[PDB]
C-alpha cells in the first residue's frame, strides 16, 4: 500500500539551450554553402 | 579680431531676460528687413574696422602670425566648447544603446 503514497509526467529526455547554437565569422559550424558576394 | 570682451558682454545681455522685454518693446514698428540689414551692417562694421586698423595699429596679441592665430584660437575654443561636448553626449548615447564602439561594429556575418 505504501507504493501509492506520493506522477504528473516525466522528466525531459533531452534539453536544448542557446549556448549550443554556433556563432562565428570563421567558424565552420555555420557554413553549409558559400553565400554569394 | 577685436572686441571679444564686448562680444561676451553682448551674449550676457542677450541671455538676460529683462533684455528680452526691452527687445520686445523695441521691436514695436519694425521689419525683418530692417533687423537683417542692421545685423549685416554691424558685422560689416566690425570687419571694416579690422581691415582699416590693421594697416597702422597693433593689438596686444600681435604676433608673427598676426590675426591668423587669433582666428585659430577662436576656432579651437568653439571646437572644444561645442563639438567636443556634443561628442561626449554622443559617446554616452552610443555606449548606452550599443556599447562602446557600437557604431563601428562589423555587419552580422552571413
Ligand atoms: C585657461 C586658459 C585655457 C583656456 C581653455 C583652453 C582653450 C585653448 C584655446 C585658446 C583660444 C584663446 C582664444 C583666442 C581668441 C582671442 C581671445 C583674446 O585675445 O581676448 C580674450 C579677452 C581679451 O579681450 P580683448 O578684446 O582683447 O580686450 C581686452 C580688454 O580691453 C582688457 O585690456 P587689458 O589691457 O587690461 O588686458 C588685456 C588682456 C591681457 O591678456 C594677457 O595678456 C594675459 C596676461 C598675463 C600673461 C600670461 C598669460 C598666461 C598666464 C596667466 C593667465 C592665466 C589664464 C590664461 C589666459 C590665457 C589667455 C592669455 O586681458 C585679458 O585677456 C585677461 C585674461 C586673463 C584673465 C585671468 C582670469 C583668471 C581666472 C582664471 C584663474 C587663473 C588661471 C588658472 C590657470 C589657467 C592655466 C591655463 O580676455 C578675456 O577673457 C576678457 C575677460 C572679460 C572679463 C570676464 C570676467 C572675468 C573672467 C576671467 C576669465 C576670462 C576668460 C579667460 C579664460 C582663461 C582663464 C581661465
Amino acid at each position: 500500500s505504501y507504493l501509492n503514497h506520493g506522477q504528473n509526467g516525466i522528466p525531459p529526455s533531452v534539453t536544448w539551450n542557446f549556448n549550443a547554437m554556433p556563432y562565428g565569422k570563421e567558424n565552420p559550424d555555420t557554413k553549409t554553402f558559400p553565400i554569394p558576394d | 579680431g577685436f572686441h571679444f570682451q564686448q562680444y561676451i558682454a553682448m551674449a550676457g545681455r542677450a541671455i538676460n531676460p529683462v533684455q528680452w522685454t526691452r527687445a520686445w518693446r523695441r521691436m514695436e514698428g519694425k521689419s525683418a528687413t530692417e533687423v537683417y540689414r542692421d545685423a549685416l551692417a554691424w558685422t560689416n562694421n566690425q570687419f571694416a574696422q579690422i581691415s582699416r586698423a590693421s594697416q597702422y595699429r597693433a593689438w596686444w596679441w600681435q604676433n608673427p602670425l598676426g590675426m591668423g592665430l587669433v582666428l585659430y584660437g577662436t576656432y579651437k575654443a568653439w571646437h572644444m566648447i561645442y563639438m567636443v561636448r556634443k561628442q561626449k553626449k554622443t559617446a554616452q548615447l552610443v555606449a548606452a544603446a550599443y556599447g562602446q564602439g557600437g557604431q563601428w561594429l562589423n555587419p552580422v556575418p552571413r
